[PDB]
RNA sequence: ACCUCGAUGUUGGAUCAGGACAUCCCGAUGGUGCAGCCGCUAUUAAAGGUUCGUUUGUUCAACGAUUAAAGUCCUACGUGAU
RNA sequence: CCUACUUCACAAAGCGCCUUCCCCCGUAAAUGAUAUCAUCUCAACUUAGUAUUAUACCCACACCCAAGAACAGGGUU
């Protein structure tokens, strides 16, 4: 179908390569992170009525793995679909003007030059960090008295409620 | 024409008294279903308790086991009327 | 709390009763005299 | 004293009649007689009784 | 707009309208009679 | 009677599937009688410990009618638990989110508070609109009579009514109305 | 606003809203609004003939109105 | 939010009471049989 | 009723009042001697803000009340009509009583209803039980309404 | 002088702050002895913010330099099993 | 987040870089009755006047790991 008003077509699933700078014609360097992708296809259609949602589903698969290594009803529906199995598969919500057959590849080219895209990720995982690093307290001065506390918590909430609010920041996976 | 009560559900109720008025009498015979009112004969422990709990329109709670405690003090021989 | 207070002291719940008892009560005139000739 | 129909005119159940004392009377006594020859030809299977025994 | 307990009509130009649930003293010759109850 | 012992229990102990049409009717009235149905409190078998509710279908949820200013001056209050998590929103604003949620909280507040009320919501069940689910259909049983008898509009006053109705005064010939 | 003509027949009855018109737009306050403006009060149903300083016309039959009526309409006419 | 300040029922901001229907239909009943009684006495 | 018809024709509008027909009081009222047209027709406590085929004898063609001097309503009565009046618009039960001329508002299904929908703020802070901020529900003129049923009205919820 | 003396650790600060609005700033609005710029006053608004230093233990105060502003409070005069 | 710079060096960081998107109501006005004027309207009503936030995100042995206290998670073609 042409594109209308109000259409939303479907994304990609690409792979951080890395960064590198670029400079435009006004002298200006700008840091510019570079996405590859990598064998994705289209998965899976779902409808505005299948789904219940008020837009349709296009799942689509990335960067292809060993079939060795995953679950029998996931080598299943890549055999019925004809593809190796993909790393990652995620659900982008579209109009059905965009509709596109199960097993279409997918293109950098999809995207082009000036245009402003959303990227998400799962951000890099630094475990169970304490509050100073996971939310930017302040911390305790190194000296001065200061007895073992230079980077816990303060109050952590007030006497009088006898609890703390849930929500509260506290040290925990970051 | 009085009725104190509709008479096209359950028994059809009627009053009445004895002469010397000591006693009430009640005739209640049955009414029986019109067959003009009636119709023809027709010819995982997570995925499990919302399936069940939707087949019985029940929460879950109360599908999930009990402990050793609770299950010998339940009584299996429990007294039994009529 | 004295006798005689500065503000409205609070009376006890008998005491509320019987007021509220032994309020006025206006004599209704039957047929509103407002529309009759 | 007749006044307009509204939502408040007259009461909201509806008005009953109640049966004449005679023809009633009369009824009363064919009801009666109906049980006891019902009674007399034992048309009657279990019986119950709400009895008042000790308190 | 002031607010006031008690609203009076500061001089013949002034009205009392009763808005959004309270009472105004508006005026248009002198609009700062302009109170709210 | 002359029942067997098992079709006898069950058909003593069986939940009947009840059918409330909430057009035009206020949903306090609509939340009284799902709550007693959903207990079983209309029963002469009821008991707390038996088990005896019934599934109350609700229909038309989202054309209940408030008394009063009701709809902009009931506030239904909630907190998420977070800090500045306190959520007031006025029963207009609840209905037009949730076309289900005022009914749904009435009922609930109605119901006793103990460990059964979950059990006595899962029972029932809401619909904003005339449409029902085919299997509900199916498994309603009875309609029960609507709380509030709905006023009529000048428009649906038929015009025998109107003419039974006298004419109360003589307007001036020279009026403009 | 250029002339004002007000007719009736006071002995035939229905002309207390004419009577009145031509006493509120012949106050002396109108006339000193619009000296220019001439009042024309014939008598001889009862009618008013307004004539704008636009050569445009309002007729206000004042049989069934009122003289707040027509004052209104005369007004509203004089805004244009 | 909503506190009556101390106990309730004895400081001087008590919490409020208000008699009931149900409240004002006893007294008047026993007052009723109080009069009775007086009239009862009264010979 | 007269009504008042304007044609503009060339460049000299005319405008003139033609009276139409009128109702009449329907004869024989059963109360004679009534000073007012309520209290004649023996209807002082014995309506409602439903009773639309009473209150339209009362209402303007496009909703407002009339003057008590052309209805000869008691003040009373024209009292309680003019917020049964107020009550039936606020409920919907007069459609052909519309304002003179619309974005869709919200259709929220009322009856009682007191204040105008738009000039009562939300109870946020409802009091103690002692001290409680309560709904208005209906009128307080219709307090002395005959009441059927052995509780009275609750004109606060 | 009602709980606590077979202990409820109690100034100021650090840390983290939750809340109220009787609003210091930012938003909208009425009045003005509102020409404009500054202001003053009142209604509504608590989403967000509300500085760094010298002396002083100071909370505060003064002073220096700023800021859109450098708010008033409650929280065991919040928070010493941090 | 690490392409640069910086601490530094298979990485973690800032002193470095990148992205950050909607309201809220107090009043100001139209038409218009009660009260044929007028009146912004706890009259019916028309606008500034919007929330019902919208969209976004997520949705299937053993060894190594940008995943991690353990567990869990990802890869092993
Ligand atoms: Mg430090
Ligand atoms: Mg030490
Ligand atoms: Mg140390
Ligand atoms: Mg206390
Ligand atoms: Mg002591
Ligand atoms: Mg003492
Ligand atoms: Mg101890
Ligand atoms: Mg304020
Ligand atoms: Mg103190
Ligand atoms: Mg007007
Ligand atoms: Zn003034
Ligand atoms: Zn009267």
């Amino acid at each position: 179908h042409p594109w209308e008003p109000g259409s939303f077509r479907v994304g990609l699933i690409a792979l951080k390569l890395g960064m590198m700078p670029l400079w435009t014609k006004d002298g200006q360097k700008h840091v510019v992170t570079l996405l590859q992708v990598q064998d994705c296809h289209v998965l899976k259609y779902t409808s505005k009525e299948n789904c219940n949602g008020k837009m349709a589903t296009l799942s689509v698969g990335g960067k292809t793995v060993s079939r060795f290594r995953k679950a029998t009803s996931i080598l299943e529906f890549y055999r019925e679909l004809g593809l190796p199995p993909k790393q990652t598969v995620k659900i982008f919500n579209i109009t059905d003007n965009a509709a596109i057959k199960p097993g279409t590849p997918l293109y950098a080219a999809h995207f082009r030059p000036g245009q402003y895209v959303d990227v998400t990720a799962k951000t890099i995982g630094k475990g169970f960090q304490g509050v100073m690093k996971r939310w930017g307290f302040k911390g305790q001065p190194a000296t001065h008295g200061q007895t073992k506390t230079h980077r816990r918590p303060g109050a952590v909430a007030t006497g009088d409620i006898g609890r703390v609010w849930p929500g509260t920041k506290m040290p925990g996976k970051m | 024409t009085y009725s104190p009560l509709p008479d096209d559900y359950n028994c059809n109720v009627e009053l009445a008294l004895t002469s010397d008025g000591r006693t009430i009498v009640c005739y209640h015979p049955s009414v029986d279903i019109p067959y003009e009112h009636t119709k023809p004969i027709p010819r995982e422990e997570g995925p499990m308790i919302e399936q069940l709990s939707k087949m019985f329109f029940t929460t879950k709670h109360r599908w999930y086991p009990h402990g050793r405690y609770h299950r010998c003090r339940k009584n299996l021989n429990p007294p039994k009327d009529r | 709390s004295k006798a005689v207070t500065r503000h409205r002291r609070v009376m006890h719940f008998q005491r509320q009763k019987l007021m509220a008892v032994t309020e006025y009560i206006p004599p209704k005139p039957a047929i509103h005299p407002s529309c009759l000739p | 004293g007749y006044v307009p129909k509204t939502s408040l005119s007259s009461p909201p159940w509806p008005e009953v009649v109640l049966p004449d004392p005679v023809e009633e009377t009369r009824h009363h006594a064919e009801v009666v007689k109906k049980v006891n020859e019902m009674i007399v030809t034992g048309q009657y299977g279990r019986l119950f009784a709400v009895v008042h025994f000790a308190s | 707009f002031k607010n006031k307990t008690v609203l009076k009509k500061r001089c013949k130009d002034c009205y009392l309208v009763k808005r959004r649930g309270r009472w105004y003293v508006y005026c248009k010759t002198h609009p700062r009679h302009k109170q709210r109850q | 009677s002359s029942f067997s012992r098992a079709p006898q229990q069950w058909a003593t102990f069986a939940r009947i599937w009840y059918l409330l049409d909430g057009k035009m009717q206020p949903p306090g009235k609509l939340a009284a009688m799902a709550s007693i149905r959903l207990q079983g409190l209309h029963k002469p078998v009821y008991h707390a410990l038996s088990d005896c509710g019934d599934h109350v279908v609700i229909m038309n949820t989202r054309h209940i009618a408030f008394s009063g200013n009701k709809w902009e001056q009931k506030v239904y209050s909630s907190h998420t638990g977070y800090p500045g998590g306190f959520r007031q929103v006025t029963a207009a604003q609840l209905h037009l989110r949730d076309p289900v949620a005022i009914v749904k909280l009435a009922i609930y507040g109605m119901l006793p508070k103990n460990l059964h009320r979950r059990t006595m919501m899962e029972r029932l069940h809401l619909f904003p609109d005339e449409y029902i689910p085919e299997d509900i259909l199916k498994n309603l049983v009875e309609e029960l009579p609507q709380p509030r008898k709905i006023p009529k509009r000048l428009d649906e006053y038929t015009q025998e009514e109107i003419d039974a109705f006298p004419r109360l005064w003589t307007p001036p010939e020279d009026y403009r109305l | 606003v250029k002339q004002v003509r007000v007719q009736f027949c006071p002995f035939e009855k229905n002309v207390e809203s004419t009577r009145t018109f031509l006493q509120t737009v012949s106050s002396e306050k109108v006339r000193s609004t619009n000296l220019n403006c001439s009042v024309i009060a014939d008598v001889r149903e009862p009618c008013v003939d307004v004539l704008f300083g636009d050569g445009h016309r309002l007729i206000m039959r004042g049989a069934h109105l009122t003289a707040l009526e027509m004052l209104t309409a005369f007004a509203s006419h004089i805004r244009a | 939010r909503g506190r009556i300040p101390g106990r309730q029922w004895i400081g001087k901001h008590r919490r409020p009471r208000f008699v009931s229907l149900r409240a004002k239909q006893n007294m008047i009943r026993r007052l009723e049989i109080e009069a009775e009684n007086h009239y009862w006495l009264s010979m | 009723f007269r009504e008042v018809v304007e044609t503009q024709e060339g460049k000299t509008t005319i405008i003139e009042g033609r009276i139409t027909a009128t109702p009449k009081e329907s004869p024989n009222p059963p109360n004679p001697s009534g000073q007012c047209p309520i209290c004649r027709w023996n209807l002082k406590h014995k309506y409602n803000y439903d009773d639309v085929l009473l209150l339209s004898q009362f209402i303007r063609p496009h909703g407002g009340m009339l003057p008590r001097k052309i209805t000869g309503l008691c003040q009373e009565e024209h009292r309680k009509i003019e917020e049964c009046v107020k009550m039936a618009h606020r409920a919907g039960l007069l459609p052909n009583h519309r304002p003179r001329l619309p974005k869709s508002k919200p259709q929220l299904n009322r009856y009682l209803t007191r204040w105008a929908p738009g000039s009562v703020k939300p109870i946020y802070k409802k009091g103690p039980r002692w001290n409680r901020v309560r709904m208005p529900v209906g009128s307080p003129l219709l307090r002395d309404n005959v009441c059927y049923s052995r509780t009275p009205w609750k004109l606060y919820h």
